[PDB]
């Protein structure tokens, strides 16, 4: 607002930012605090809603509130398809809490009836809450059907506002507060579609994903903000101009979650040298550099020299090198300078990250590599290394996971959890003063990194079939050895720190 | 010709026909595997059917008459003994054990025990029988079980009624299901187990935080304690809805509490540093959200 | 012509019996019952395989694994292989030849099958996928003696 | 001889029924009680239809592949394990719904083959007995009374 | 039968000229001069010679990209051909493209003429979300003086309520329309299908007769019930300013109330709508794809523009965000391609 | 080697006058399951528990024992290239051991030897193996004995 030329485009930009405003005359203290964007009211419930996550605050999101506002005001069921890994019931929950409303979500097709989804749909039309369909593509014709008949009768008695309706051959009541919002995955024909009871009675949006300059500048501004703007300019003009030169590698994955994962990585070091770019360099180095190879650090360095030169000689130089050496020596190993150098990096690496993923040739050294450094750590920090040794593709991912039996609910923990489990529970023994390195030494693929997607997930959390969450400690870390990343996604790569033995 | 011959060994197969039997907690004994008896029947009577093509049976009939006219009164008590057998079975989980749910339905258990008798009764004669087509001949059979599971099915929609009704009381309960509902209905007394299904049926909190008297207040899955401006007091003569749907109003008019007094506060210069130890995140969030907006009005 | 052969020399005769569902535990049953035949009866059984037969490759691998060897470790595992450990010490002991460790019976077992079974494929149509999964499979390959009937 | 009725146009399932009368069993590959009732049914020697031909049933084999262990008395039949005794007046018919069902070679090659399938090449036999039907009707007339009158 | 209410060489041609008769009103434009080509290729290279077949086939390469040559035309045949020459060196297609149909010298048979012609109750005039047969009814029910039902496929209600009507229009005799059958299709294969699959005899084939209207772009419907009805395409495609005059037309019927500034906005309103949707037709140039644009996004549209003119002053600034708020909001909801944005 | 160069003979005859090494073979197809591997296993094998080593698995004797794995490179790989059975074998010399899934505990194993057969990865079928896995083992080359020789 401050940057306006008049009064018009400072109105222009008011008009879509949500104006939450009260009544004084109300005497109705429920109904005091109403919101205002771009000319429609909304009327705040007064639910409690805890603490829950909220959403970076982006273009897009705003525009993704306006579409639901407009289509409230008329009465109209909202939805938006696009691509997934965008945010849509993010952006609806995070739209159910700006108004104190919890959104309740409906997981759909997951072994999911469909006598329960109409209980829920006729609780929730008499609560008044807000459901939304999560992925409203992936179901069965039939049920499909039926669930778009009952959705109709609900709009329908919303835009007429009949206060009774005939649901599941059931006379109740309709309050006028209830919205149903369908979110939809993309399509395999193209995008996909609604049926075509529903198309005029929703307003379909357009879902995708944002840039990377305003998001960029608004986490530096979140770290320390010195010169925001420029660091996250010179940040993206680096990454295009780091794509642009170096070679069209697979595992090269320089978009928006690269520059996530290298701000989550400043965002500790801040406090090691401070607020400057200098932080930024010493970052990037510390994730770019191990991924880049011999004819890509060149390119890397001349670039980052080019468009920012900040400091020269780094921190944590000898007393680690020292460690090295001694373990080398032990395992009567030469330390060469490219091997001390990898070393060094590693140990660095794994200092901010969980999940580690090294590839190289078959015979480059990398598993003498790892074992060195965990022995330097065991001498410097006095802590433990229990070590785990999984060929994971020999076994299945029910013998690694669990699964359920023919009818007997009894759950096989499987490999995996079953470690992990002691890794908590067993509170005997120096787990917790020990480095705990399980090693998933084998060519991965897509299913079973899918089946544990939420541990390189912010969630750091296993998740399991069973429908048990088991949280991680840090002194748990993985290794994906192996030798190609072919069958595996920018997603995966992005949340782990990526090894190229060149 | 060859009818002799398929004759003797259906009705060898039938002389040699035993239902496996096995007693369950209380006295009555329930039967298990039903599907062999019942298709070895059908497929006899499908082949006693297939009898009538042939052209050497003609005076080789009478006997095979009888024998279907058998066979096909032993498939009727097969089904409806079958019926009665899974519904008594369902119910009796429901009904048969717990003392709060049959005193809040006195009439349906009242009956319900009056059929169990009945049913002790021809099963334990049927069972002593030691040949299981002799069963038709046991007199009342086929309408005992006919008006058995009758009465069944007029007690299972007499025991969802209520539920239904129970839901159009509290509609949160829509979200529970039967099972968890019945437990709530069942446990009012104890109290504290109705908190593990408070995720469920409301998504934000977790627990309900006890004094052993009263209600102080409610703690999210989060873990931030919620403090009620109104404790609910609690009785020997009281609903589950009743003081849930209190609960329900009061965390309500708690949070409207806690915001006004937060805007008050922050209206009266104070420090959000202060506040953000004092009060919960909900209602400083709209607070700041307020005279956000309100001095950026008069700003513009 | 094959069953004729067999008749000439007083083989029994065996045709797997399976259709539209059978599986691999009923074949499993088929391979155990001929095996023992032709070991503890001494039965000398002439089996006879279509391709139509090996409906699923599982077949295909155990027939593989059968000319391979002279036997399928899996349908003697656990303590079906300490029963039939039992069985051989008496068949053997009932001929008045006796062994004492294991391997001893398990080599004369292996040996009896060895001289006692004869397989024999007919294949209809040898530019079937099946049919040139079977030409192609080399235990099928390097034991049968490949001859054509062609036309 | 079995015959194998390709009609996708279902029909003959019922003339053939008409002609035999209350006789005709009609049964399914995908009928899953087949085996027993068939069984039963070449005992009894009723007439028999087997509706989806684009499936088989290996152990109906000795049917097709006439076979039949002469005994003196009797005249016995293993379908599967079961010796079953060929009541003589038994009559196997196939049917199938569709040309792209394939066909098992085993069956293909005993089995008589026979298409009542609508054929375009009908236009081809049909447009000139409706062109000679506005063309000359005494024409027409006289190629049909010639024969029939004959 | 039709075509008989070198006589072989007369019935041949007056067959040619049924079959384009009876089977082009079924199907949409590029495939009637697709028929219409072809049929006329398969009349011609048995009548006349090598060296006609020979033109056809290099002129039919030049229209398309397979092989591009300028033979002689033939001798002394400049007046049968050269058109379609002279059509392809000023490089114009849709004369050439024309020229077939200008050949069969047959009245194209329009929709009026089917369904008098015709002696069946049932028919489904499939078309495009672009446009809709149903004002082609009103005046043909019209001129013909029957009735027009216009029965809504909607709710169970409205499924309940067609199937009355259906049941008593039958009866009476009236015209009925059954609109946006594809998404009641599952109510159609279990009532609709039985229903007007079989015939049942003439008492309904004298008084009443059905239309359904369906679209191309959708779900397939039933074959025995497709086969048992008579197949339609409306392909009638209006003017820019008769779209104009169309959208005009519509709004004073509710009225306006707000002022007479929103008039103004509506007039402006009406406009972008019929250039939108003159655009829309052009996939490869123009759009990037084909989006469907509905009446809703004009309702939106204005109902945004009631509501920022009645609480704003009468100067020029709201111009301002109305512009983005359309392009983003109203109409900008549906496209996910940027260079269509 | 190609396919008849001697390479099971010259095994079996080097192995036959020892004493020390006796031989299982395991003839691999298309679709081969380590579970085959564990049950051929099971007859010459043995089991001990040990906390030191968990699970070991010596042979049931005191000699030594090796594995002829012939015709290693057929089993056909998933879509992802991976041949699950090719990585056991190199788990089996690289690590000593491998995990018992239904117990979940490590296996060491004790004193057993791996020897490969192949024809080259030229010929029709082949799968190329992991140069991981290959990496382990002294590869040689058999050819056909020069005419005279035979
Ligand atoms: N620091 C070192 N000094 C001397 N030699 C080394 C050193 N590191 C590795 N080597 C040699 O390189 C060999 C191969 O490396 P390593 O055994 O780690 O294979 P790898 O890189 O893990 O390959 P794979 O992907 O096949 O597991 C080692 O066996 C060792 O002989
Ligand atoms: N008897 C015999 C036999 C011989 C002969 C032989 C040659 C040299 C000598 Cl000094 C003695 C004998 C008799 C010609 N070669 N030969 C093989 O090459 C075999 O090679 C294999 C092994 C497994 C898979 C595949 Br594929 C091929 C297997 N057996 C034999
Ligand atoms: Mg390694």
């Amino acid at each position: 607002l401050k940057n306006c030329s008049t009064k018009e485009e400072a109105r222009l930009l008011w008009a879509k930012v949500q104006k939450f405003y009260q009544k004084n005359d109300t005497l109705d203290d429920l109904n005091s605090v109403f919101i205002s964007q771009s000319g429609y009211l909304l009327q705040y419930k007064f639910e409690y809603i805890g603490i829950p996550e909220r959403l970076i605050y982006t273009p897009l999101l705003l525009i993704g509130f306006a579409t639901l506002t407009d289509s409230l005001h008329q009465k109209y069921g909202g939805c938006f398809f696009g691509p997934a890994g965008t945010g849509k019931t993010e952006t609806v929950k995070a739209f159910g809490q700006n108004l104190g409303r919890v959104v309740v979500v409906f997981n759909c097709d997951d072994s999911f009836d469909y006598q329960v989804l109409s209980r829920l749909l006729v609780g929730i039309t008499q609560i008044g809450a807000w459901g939304c369909f999560d992925q409203f593509n992936r179901l069965d014709e039939k049920v499909l059907s039926a669930v778009s008949a009952n959705i109709q009768q609900i709009q329908n008695g919303l835009q007429v506002g009949k206060s009774h309706i005939t649901l599941l051959e059931e006379e109740t009541p309709l309050s006028p507060h209830t919205a149903v919002f369908i979110t939809l995955n993309p399509g395999y024909n193209g995008r996909s579609e609604l049926p075509e009871n529903l198309k005029k009675s929703f307003r379909e949006f357009s879902m995708k994903s944002p840039q990377s300059g305003t998001i960029a500048e608004m986490i530096l501004q979140i770290m320390g903000f010195e010169d925001s703007k420029s660091l996250a300019s010179k940040i993206v003009h680096f990454l295009e101009l780091l794509s642009s030169k170096c070679s069209s590698m697979n595992h090269y994955h320089f978009g928006l979650r690269t520059l996530k994962g290298v701000l989550r990585n400043c965002s500790p070091l801040i406090s090691e040298f401070g607020e400057g770019e200098k932080t930024v360099v010493e970052s990037l180095k510390r994730v770019i550099l191990p991924s880049l190879g011999d004819t890509d650090e060149l390119v890397f360095k001349d670039e980052l020299s080019k468009i920012f030169d900040s400091a020269g000689t780094p921190l944590n130089s000898k007393a680690i090198v020292q460690c090295l050496k001694d373990a080398g020596q032990r395992s009567g190993f030469s330390m060469s300078e490219e091997f001390l150098k990898k070393c060094m990096q590693f140990y660095y690496m794994q200092k901010t990250q969980q999940a580690l993923i090294l590839v190289g040739k078959a015979g480059c050294g990398k598993t003498a590599t790892w074992k060195t450094v965990i022995d330097a750590m065991a001498i410097f920090d006095g802590h433990a290394n229990v070590v785990y040794v999984i060929d994971t593709k020999v076994l299945t991912k029910e013998s690694l996971y669990g699964s359920m039996l023919k009818a007997t609910l009894e759950w096989r923990d499987g490999l995996f959890t079953s470690i992990l489990r002691r890794v908590n529970d067993d509170i005997t023994g120096t787990f917790k003063n020990s480095r705990i390195w399980v090693v998933f030494d084998s060519d991965l693929d897509p299913e079973y990194v899918e089946a544990m997607n939420s541990v390189l997930d912010d969630n750091k959390i296993l998740t399991l079939p069973n429908g048990e969450r088991l949280p991680i400690p840090p002194n748990f870390r993985i290794l994906f050895e192996t030798d190609n990343l072919d069958h595996t996604t920018p997603a995966t790569i992005t949340r782990c720190g990526l090894l190229w033995f060149s | 010709f060859v009818i002799e011959k398929s004759l003797n060994r259906i009705k060898k197969f039938w002389k040699e026909a035993q239902y496996e039997v096995i007693e369950h907690s209380s006295g009555l004994k329930l039967v298990r595997e039903w599907d062999v008896l019942e298709q070895a029947c059908k497929e006899d009577l499908e082949e006693l059917v297939s009898m009538k093509a042939s052209n050497y049976y003609k005076i080789f009939e009478q006997d095979c008459l009888d024998l279907e006219s058998k066979l096909t009164k032993l498939s009727e008590i097969q089904v409806n003994w079958v019926e009665v057998q899974f519904y008594w079975l369902d119910l009796y989980g429901i009904l048969g054990e717990n003392l709060d749910i049959q005193n809040f339905l006195p009439l349906e258990t009242s009956k319900f025990k009056s059929l169990t008798s009945e049913y002790k009764m021809i099963t334990t004669r049927a069972f002593q029988l030691d040949t299981t087509i002799e069963v038709i001949h046991i007199p009342n059979f086929d309408t005992t079980l006919k008006l058995t599971i009758d009465s069944l099915k007029m007690i299972k929609s007499s025991l969802s009624t209520f539920l239904e009704r129970q839901r159009r009381q509290f509609p949160r309960f829509y979200f529970l299901g039967n099972d968890d509902l019945l437990k709530i209905i069942g446990s009012g007394k104890h109290h504290d187990q109705v908190s593990k299904f408070m995720k469920k049926m409301f998504g934000s909190i977790e627990s309900i935080i006890f004094l052993e008297d009263f209600i102080t207040g409610v703690r999210s899955v989060e873990g931030e304690v919620l403090n009620l401006n109104e404790k609910i007091e609690l009785k020997d003569s009281i609903q589950a809805q009743e003081w849930l749907n209190i609960l329900d109003t009061e965390i309500k008019l708690s949070v409207f509490t806690q915001f006004r007094d937060c805007l008050g506060q922050l209206k009266d210069g104070t420090d959000i540093e202060v506040v953000v130890s004092k009060y919960i995140f909900q209602a400083i969030l709209l607070s700041a959200q307020v005279m956000w907006t309100e001095l950026v009005e008069k700003c513009l | 012509l094959t069953r004729f052969v067999a008749w000439l020399n007083g083989l029994k005769i065996v045709q797997p019996k399976i259709h539209r569902h059978s599986n691999l535990s009923d074949f499993d049953m088929i391979l155990k019952k001929a095996i023992s035949d032709c070991s503890l009866k001494e039965s000398r059984t002439c089996l006879i395989i279509d391709e139509s037969n090996i409906l699923e490759t599982a077949f295909l691998e155990r027939m593989n694994t059968l000319l391979a060897n002279a036997d399928i470790p899996d349908l003697f595992q656990g303590e079906e292989y300490d029963k039939l450990l039992n069985n051989l010490r008496n068949k053997t002991r009932s001929l008045g030849l006796l062994l004492d460790t294991e391997q001893e019976l398990y080599d004369w077992f292996v040996g009896e099958i060895a001289k006692n079974l004869h397989v024999v494929f007919t294949i209809c149509d040898p530019t079937n996928n099946k049919s040139s999964a079977m030409i192609s499979s080399p235990a099928l390959f390097n034991r049968c003696i490949i001859n054509w009937m062609g036309d | 001889a079995v015959p194998f009725l390709l009609d996708p146009s279902s029909h003959m399932i019922t003339v053939i029924s008409n002609y035999y009368g209350n006789k005709t069993v009609l049964l399914s590959f995908l009928e899953e009680g087949f085996v027993k009732r068939l069984e039963n049914a070449i005992r009894f020697g009723s007439v028999v239809i087997i509706q989806d031909g684009e499936f088989f049933d290996p152990i109906i084999s000795r049917l097709i592949s006439r076979e039949f262990n002469h005994a003196g008395n009797r005249v016995t039949v293993e379908i599967g394990d079961h010796e079953v005794d060929v009541s003589g007046d038994f009559k196997l018919f196939i049917h199938s719904c569709d040309p792209s069902g394939d066909i098992p070679i085993f069956l293909r090659s005993r089995v008589r083959l026979v298409h009542f399938v609508t054929n375009k090449e009908s236009i081809e036999t049909r447009i000139f007995d409706i062109t000679l039907t506005e063309e000359n009707a005494e024409m027409q007339r006289k190629r049909e009374d010639l024969i029939k009158l004959n | 039968k039709r075509v008989f209410i070198t006589r072989v060489d007369e019935i041949l041609w007056l067959l040619y000229q049924e079959v384009y008769c009876q089977f082009s009103t079924a199907l949409d434009k590029k495939f009637k001069m697709i028929m219409a080509m072809t049929m006329f290729c398969l009349y011609k290279f048995d009548i006349e010679s090598e060296q006609y077949k020979e033109a056809v086939l290099t002129m039919i390469g030049v229209l398309s990209e397979s092989s591009d040559g300028v033979p002689k035309l033939t001798v002394d045949t400049n007046d049968d051909l050269r058109y379609l020459w002279d059509y392809v060196t000023t490089k114009s297609y849709i004369s050439a493209l024309n020229w077939f149909k200008n050949e069969f010298f047959v009245d194209e048979w329009n929709i009026a003429d089917v369904v008098a012609n015709s002696e069946n109750n049932y028919f489904t005039m499939a078309s495009e979300r672009d446009v809709d047969g149903t004002f082609k009814l009103i005046e043909l029910a019209k001129a013909s003086k029957e009735s027009l039902k216009i029965i809504p496929l909607g709710s169970i209600e409205n499924l309940n309520y067609a199937q009355e009507e259906i049941s008593k229009s039958k009866i009476e005799g009236g015209w009925i329309l059954l609109q946006n059958i594809q998404m009641s299709l599952s109510w159609v294969k279990t009532y609709l299908h039985k229903h007007v699959e079989e015939t049942k005899a003439a008492e309904e084939h004298e008084k009443f007769k059905m239309f359904m209207t369906c679209h191309l772009t959708g779900d397939k419907l039933p074959a025995p019930l497709l086969q048992r009805t008579d197949r339609v395409v409306y392909e009638d495609i209006p003017g820019i300013l008769d779209t104009v005059k169309d959208l005009w037309g519509s709004q004073f019927f509710t009225g306006k109330i707000s002022g007479v500034w929103s008039v103004y906005c509506t007039f402006l309103l009406s406009w972008f709508h019929a250039l939108i949707t003159a655009r829309t037709r052009l996939v490869p140039h123009g759009f990037s794809k084909k989006y469907y644009f509905n009446d809703c996004d004009f309702q939106f549209a204005s109902v945004y523009l009631e509501n920022v003119l009645a609480t704003n002053s009468t100067n020029n600034i709201p111009w301002a965000q109305v512009r983005d708020h359309i392009a983003t909001i109203v109409y900008g909801g549906k496209i996910d391609e940027e260079k269509d944005l | 080697g190609p396919p008849g160069s001697g390479k099971t003979m010259i095994m079996n005859n080097a192995l036959r006058n020892s004493s020390l090494y006796d031989v299982v073979g395991i003839n691999f197809s298309k679709d081969t399951t380590t579970e085959h591997i564990l049950s051929a296993l099971h007859r010459h094998t043995n089991y001990v528990t040990t906390s030191k080593g968990l699970t070991l698995l010596p042979k049931s004797d005191i000699k030594n024992l090796v594995l002829f794995c012939d015709e290693i490179n057929l089993p056909k790989l998933d879509k992802y290239g991976s041949q699950n059975v090719v990585l056991f074998l190199r788990q089996l010399m690289e690590k000593q051991g491998f995990w018992k899934t239904p117990e979940n505990k490590w296996v060491t194993i004790e004193r057993i030897h791996i020897v490969g057969a192949c024809n080259p990865p030229t010929d029709p079928g082949r799968i190329p193996m992991s140069e991981r896995f290959t990496r382990h083992a002294a590869i040689l080359y058999l050819g056909y004995p020069s005419g005279k020789s035979l």
